[PDB]
RNA sequence: GAUGUCGGCUCAUCACAUCCUGGGGCUGAAGUAGGUCCCAAGGGUAUGGCUGUUCGCCAUUUAAAGUGGUACGCGAGCUGGGUUUAGAACGUCGUGAGACAGUUCGGUCCCUAUCUGCCGUGGGCGCUGGAGAACUGAGGGGGGCUGCUCCUAGUACGAGAGGACCGGAGUGGACGCAUCACUGGUGUUCGGGUUGUCAUGCCAAUGGCACUGCCCGGUAGCUAAAUGCGGAAGAGAUAAGUGCUGAAAGCAUCUAAGCACGAAACUUGCCCCGAGAUGAGUUCUCCCUGACCCUUUAAGGGUCCUGAAGGAACGUUGAAGACGACGACGUUGAUAGGCCGGGUGUGUAAGCGCAGCGAUGCGUUGAGCUAACCGGUACUAAUGAACCGUGAGGCUUAACCUU
RNA sequence: AAUUCCUUGUCGGGUAAGUUCCGACCUGCACGAAUGGCGUAAUGAUGGCCAGGCUGUCUCCACCCGAGACUCAGUGAAAUU
RNA sequence: CACAGGUGGUCAGGUAGAGAAUACCAAGGCGCUUGAGAGAACUCGGGUGAAGGAACUAGGCAAAAUGGUGCCGUAACUUC
RNA sequence: AGGACCGAACCGACUAAUGUUGAAAAAUUAGCGGAUGACUUGUGGCUGGGGGUGAAAGGCCAAUCAAACCGGGAGAUAGCU
RNA sequence: CCCGGCGAGGGGAGUGAAAAAGAACCUGAAACCGUGUACGUACAAGCAGUGGGAGCACGCUUAGGCGUGUGACUGCGUACC
């Protein structure tokens, strides 16, 4: 996330309770991640009938930050915590069809009509 | 550290050029007395522009 | 023939053209041609000190009746 | 000159309704997206104080289901629709924290009435 | 192209009708008064004089005073100078203004740098800082051996230590300008101006190709 | 650095700073004139004219809301009835420094402060 | 009579024999792609694990994960983690003491800088009469990296699949500078809350003290994690290289004369320091126009009268900073503190009425209280001076002055 | 394994990883039954590894406060040489 | 050495708090003498932290959290 | 009851932060263990240097310990500097 | 008799051959730090010396090119045990 290693949440029908940052993604000589950033993920986890198994290792992008997240207006939307939606390792959009918990309006965008289609928050 | 050899006694005088205490370029006396001043504060009589103050 | 110089800075040798020496500063080619040529710091610097080159073909010394040298 | 923290007040809206924290109210807003206007609203309860000139926002607090969320809406905003006052409080104090977990029947702080 | 002498006033989070906001510095526009108007009649000199304040000046020089007497007799708050192109000057009246940055799409912005006290060692240069532990001998920070050894056997020049902003200009370079407002006579512009507020900067028609 | 600020810091830590005051603020009252460093008169200065504007009418709730902020025995039995009739005829500088010079014992440049309408005073010397 | 190490943090710098872009030659290279490749120090060149690890293994980013040196860089920088058998003791060997390149457990590590450098900063002198303001560039560094896709372009070319590059464009990445409105940090000179004891005679109300008692919100300031943003079009001198006209050898050819094109390096443009540059500078603004004695006299010494312009000490002080310098500025003054209206902070003061079992809350009041920020206000303190600086300021050749 | 000439053995495991650590195996250093052996509860400021509450040790460092430095004032060393 | 060092016998006040911890405090002691101003690097002391959670390092180390009374609820193993 | 515990006083010092020409010839602050016991611990006495004394480190013997201090052999010896 | 706390310390005035014998009293070096004067130090450079030397102060140099001390500056040039 902004350190080396980092727990954070499923956020998918995809696993379970934690999954974790191996990486950030979209430049290097970074530790730390951006607002708009994509994450790189391990399952820590998994669920036996999810989409993925214990330490495969996918393409992720964020979805709840504990300090917040910001765009449009530079104003922040202040979570309890960090989450992540999994994407496609290659081929974008996510692979989960469910989203758990609340969302940003900072995702609000063509490549994610996907996940902001969803009935818990922002439509 | 520590030094190579014994350091010139020129040397020393040297070093101090720069912090010695410099001139006040002359005095003040009051407009209002035969009492003498200091240059931009007040005696214990008031004498600066006459008047009083500070009568401790 | 580069007029070699490393003032402190950046890997490499520093360099100067033959081209700058004429045509910038024109004086430079002559004054560091005879500065090699006088003995060690100090009278060399006032050996050198009593030459002028100016810019060229304007030069300031018109008063003093300069007795001309062809070489 | 004269313009140093008066253009602060300059810039700062006129029409906007007046505040405590703990006043509940509901930000109405839009989707914005590539081309079709729709609205939604967040509601709940304003933890914190305001009034920053034109840099004012409704931090809410939504706790209403869920695990809990803020949200900023900066008032003075184009896209900020519509604001109905609604309930509007008193706490004597800066934070609200102790709902944070809890969301049911946890956004709807009193009005202060007569 | 000069610069308009500006003053650090104001800064802003601005929004646009289309749900954008913009982070913005805000500039009070003050005319040009000319001094002399300089040109190449007089030396290889080629460049405009202009005075944007006023000052009480009642202990000005009388060196200063002949200044202010021949330009717009308004006992200036002190001299900056423009070098210029494009044909020598138009000499009268030229109250330099918002008209400025009508087709002046980004600035340059040149300050009076940055007044950050001692900045030196750490700070001015984002050094780490020594290990908090190991009971480190008068050490929870040291900047590193700044050479090496006998092999070049000297410190080089430009290596990173110590010393004061000495307050020379900075420019940060090509900056947007977001809007120019006559009448409430501001200049806002995209990104920062150097100082703290109520500095004076130069805000001058950027360099770059 | 210290650009953009105002107010000075004297000689040690915040809980001895608010001690110091109580003291100094409370011998402003009990002796109408002092003399210290000038640093030292201007936080001086500072502490006792907002509580003089309050004080500057008399009311007996407004004495209560005085003992609120600051709680003093002193301060609030010379406020109100002695000095609110005394400062009504200002709107601030209801007290003037004198530069009196530099301290003896080193050489700390220092400031006397005196009651604006100050005319009656002690006629001992002060250091 | 002392050049003293591994491993690990910090900080680097030089050689290019270049990891890479950038210009170009060959190809058993059509183009793509691969092979071959000269020029070139300019610039960028990643992070967690295990272990005391150089080197190993493993996971991962990015277009990318360099070559060589430095008392095998760096304890007059950092640490013993190791060497660790000062010390047990396991494993091993010898009659044994003791040892072990087998092993495990924690474990004492110095120096305030003389001259010297580096960065920052003042004093002293000089710029030729002096003074105050802008200023030119002799010189010398910063940036110089590098990906993406879009047009260029499904086109030349090739059997077909496929398929050129430069140039324009926005934008990422590294690197680097500035910024505090946004988002966070802190904000011991702003409000509020809360446990405890001590206190205001007692009650209502309230505060000292417990790390700023603890804790939350916080202006302006500073600051990165957040914010803005360069990395350039053009020019010349070219490199390697395609040539042209042209020889030794009737030709060919980048060569000798000659001339077109030809890279981030070099001279630069864009950026910054910079007149001591002793060939010490210009342009603008300001001021000084009295006198006698003596001697060596582009001269100095004494003295009367007399020292402006300008300076500095001194004073409050700053949107400037260790000291200073730089800067606002000294009653003619908005400098600073107070104070008033406004800014941005906090959440409706204390007192009074009331509901309620009382704590408390609530109408009165949308309150009171308030720091750095802005304008006003002379309310308050910065007196009159004195002092460094003086009365038009070198010889000599040529030009001008009756000269 | 505290024990291993080679060696950071081979493979599974936590693991983003794994010289160490733990489990299994022998392809076993010179292992091996009172310089004792297998196995064990409670115990030790004991050793190695892990996730979490939690944390400035660090990623990556910013600001605030005081005592020295430093300012103003007093006195006044030392390693060395 | 007016050393932030060391040292045996007897006694036992208040509130809150397992209690002679510990916060304040009666009786009582007492200002451990450079000072004042600034609030540079830096040193030590002292306060704080976004997101993370050891990623720091040889090593989860004053870091920091935990701690008391009442109550519900409570594992393998065990010499119970 | 207890060579049980958490824990002051009272005794110590596994680790941590600092000190390293210190405030101090291991002290300070915090974590930590003993604290009714094989304890803590006053007074008075006693053993004397390859000798004592040690739940063993070749420990401890006057802010000292892998060889105390003084008076004598003694101007030890000097293929050495 | 002067300055001063009533102090410390010196001085003047007076005493003696002598205080250039003043009480720590004999006469008094050399390190040591500071004053007074001369000349010198801002085209300015390393064993600081040597070799060459403008100048100036003082010395009536019978003025007969000197003596005395210092010296811009510069050819040459690596301490002693």
């Amino acid at each position: 996330m902004i350190q080396e290693q980092t727990m954070l949440n499923v956020a998918d029908n995809s696993g379970a309770r934690r999954v974790m940052c191996i990486k950030v993604l979209g430049g290097s000589h970074r530790r730390y991640a951006g607002v708009g950033d994509i994450i790189k993920i391990t399952i820590k986890e998994a669920i036996p009938r999810g989409k993925v198994k214990k330490g495969d290792v996918l393409k992720a992008v964020v979805v709840r930050t504990k300090k917040g997240v910001r765009r449009p207006d530079g104003s922040v939307i202040r979570f309890d915590g960090n989450a992540c939606v999994l994407l496609n390792n290659n081929s974008e959009q996510p692979i989960g069809t469910r989203i758990f918990g609340p969302v940003t309006r900072e995702l609000r965008s063509e490549k994610f009509m996907k996940i902001i289609s969803l009935a818990p928050e922002v439509l | 550290a520590v030094q190579q050899n014994k350091p010139t006694r020129s040397k020393r005088g040297m070093r101090r050029s720069h912090d010695a205490l410099t001139a006040v370029t002359s005095l003040s006396v009051d407009k209002t007395s035969g009492e003498k001043h200091l240059r931009h504060h007040i005696t214990a009589d008031g004498y600066y522009r006459g008047r009083k103050v500070i009568a401790k | 023939k580069v007029y070699y110089h490393h003032t402190g800075h950046i890997g490499g040798i520093k360099q100067a053209t033959f081209e700058e020496m004429i045509a910038r500063r024109p004086e430079r080619v002559i004054e560091i041609a005879v500065k090699g040529m006088l003995p060690k710091g100090p009278l060399g610097r006032a050996m050198f000190r009593k030459l002028k080159v100016y810019a060229g073909n304007e030069h300031n010394h018109a008063a003093q009746q300069p007795q001309v040298l062809d070489i | 000159s004269n313009i140093i923290k008066q253009l602060e007040q300059e810039q700062m809206k006129q029409d906007v309704p007046s505040f405590r924290p703990g006043d509940t109210v509901e930000v109405k807003v839009w989707v914005v997206e590539g081309s079709k206007k729709r609205l939604q609203a967040f509601e709940g309860v304003v933890i914190a104080i305001r009034n920053r000139g034109l840099h004012s926002a409704f931090t809410v607090r939504k706790i209403s289901n869920g695990e809990g969320v803020e949200r900023v809406f900066q008032t003075h905003s184009p896209v900020v629709d519509s604001i109905s006052v609604k309930r509007r409080g008193a706490v004597r104090k800066a934070k609200l924290y102790y709902l944070r977990e809890r969301t049911g029947k946890a956004a709807r702080i009193k009005e202060r009435l007569n | 192209m000069i610069g308009l002498v500006g003053k650090k006033v104001g800064m802003t989070r601005i929004f646009t009708e289309d749900g954008v906001s913009i982070p913005v510095t805000v500039i009070e526009v003050e005319a040009n008064r000319v001094t002399q108007v300089k040109d190449l009649a007089n030396d290889g000199y080629r460049a405009i004089q202009v005075t944007t304040g006023a000052k009480k000046a009642n202990r000005v020089t009388k060196p200063e005073a002949g200044h202010f007497a021949k330009a717009g007799v308004e006992a200036g708050r002190g001299l900056w100078e423009f070098r210029l192109a494009e044909g020598e000057e138009f000499t009268v009246g030229q109250s330099i203004s918002v008209e400025l940055f009508a087709d002046v799409k980004k600035v340059d912005v040149t300050g009076t740098s940055k007044g950050k006290g001692f900045a030196g060692t750490v700070k001015r240069w984002n050094f780490r800082t020594q290990d908090a532990t190991h009971g480190n001998s008068l050490s929870h920070r040291v900047p590193g051996s700044i050479g090496q050894n006998q092999t070049p056997g000297k410190v080089f020049k430009g290596k990173k230590m110590a010393g004061q902003m000495g307050n020379e200009r900075v420019t940060v370079q090509s900056l947007d300008v977001v809007r120019v407002d006559a009448e409430r006579n501001l200049l806002l512009v995209k990104g920062a101006v150097p100082g703290a507020t109520g500095s004076d900067l130069i805000v001058k028609p950027a360099v770059k190709a | 650095m210290r650009h953009r600020k105002s107010g000075r810091q004297l000689n040690r830590n915040s809980s001895h700073r608010q001690a110091m005051f109580r003291n100094m603020a409370g011998s402003l009252v009990r002796h109408e004139i002092i003399k210290t460093t000038l640093p030292k008169a201007k936080e001086l200065r500072r502490v006792v004219e907002p509580l003089i504007t309050l004080a500057k009418t008399d009311s007996v709730a407004n004495r209560r809301l005085a003992f609120a902020r600051t709680r003093d025995n002193e301060i609030v039995a010379k406020l109100f009835n002695e000095l609110g009739p005394r400062f009504a005829s200002r709107a601030g500088g209801y007290t003037r420094i004198l530069k009196c010079g530099f301290r003896a014992g080193d050489n700390a440049p220092m400031a006397y402060i005196e009651l604006v309408d100050r005319s009656e005073k002690a006629e001992a010397a002060a250091e």
